[PDB]
């Protein structure tokens, strides 16, 4: 059920983010403070103490003063607070004060889901975005070889029967990606695909 | 990929 920090760190190193990755974290991820460098991270919405709820990806682009928040569901800030109790202003504030000369940044976030409502692949979609990020940090959400393979649909449509095929097709290809790109995936494919299944939530 | 939204955020 879900995906573990060990398994996403493995998959993220396999994707080439080794030189830029800051580890997976609970909601208390300190941010990007170490220095002004291409850095990205995977961040849970809850604390470690909850045993884990939802995976997000974060990236900092030094060339463009931009932090990307990636939720495979593409929820709004409000909907992030609401459903997951997750906020990340503390984290952005620490990152701006540290790296931004003018204490300002661009926060760029998804407005669409690539994830089915009952899928438990969030962690993995995060991996995928991070690959895209670490290769195309200027254009990571869309318009690059990696994210091109996914098909965004408006987050407002997450629960609608019209886009289920679409979010499923998204999962199958994600699996193909990670298959093609990650030795740690191929070695534990059968398992990760069972634990992260397109409708894991129905079969708990 | 996904559409997205970019806000300037000052601290
Ligand atoms: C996405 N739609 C929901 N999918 C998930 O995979 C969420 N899963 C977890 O958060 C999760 C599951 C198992 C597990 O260990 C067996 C972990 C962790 O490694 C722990 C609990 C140690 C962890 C929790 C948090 Cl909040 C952060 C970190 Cl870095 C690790 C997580």
């Amino acid at each position: 059920s879900g995906s573990s920090e060990q398994e996403l760190a493995a998959i993220v190193r396999d994707l080439g983010c080794g030189p830029y990755f800051l580890g997976t974290h609970d909601k208390r991820f300190p941010g990007f403070l170490a220095g002004n460098k291409l850095a990205c991270a995977i961040v849970n919405t809850a604390g470690r103490e909850t045993g884990g709820v939802h995976w997000l990806a974060f990236g900092w682009n030094p060339r463009s003063r931009t932090c990307y928040m990636f939720d495979p569901f593409g929820f709004s800030d409000r909907r992030l607070k609401q459903i997951y109790s997750f906020e990340y202003e503390a984290m952005l504030r620490r990152s701006a004060l540290a790296l931004s000369p003018d204490r300002c940044l661009s926060l760029e976030q998804s407005t669409q889901t690539v994830q089915g409502p009952d899928s438990a692949a969030c962690g993995l979609f995060c991996c995928m975005f991070l690959h895209a990020f670490v290769h195309w940090p200027d254009r990571p959400m869309d318009g690059n070889p990696t994210m091109n393979l996914l098909t965004g649909v408006p987050n407002g449509m997450l629960q609608s029967p019209q886009v289920l095929p679409t979010l499923r097709r998204n999962q199958e290809k994600l699996y193909r990606f990670l298959a093609h790109h990650s030795p740690y995936f191929r070695s534990h494919r059968a398992a990760i695909e069972h634990a992260t299944a397109f409708d894991k939530m129905k079969q708990l | 990929g996904v559409k997205s939204l970019k806000r300037r955020r000052c601290y």
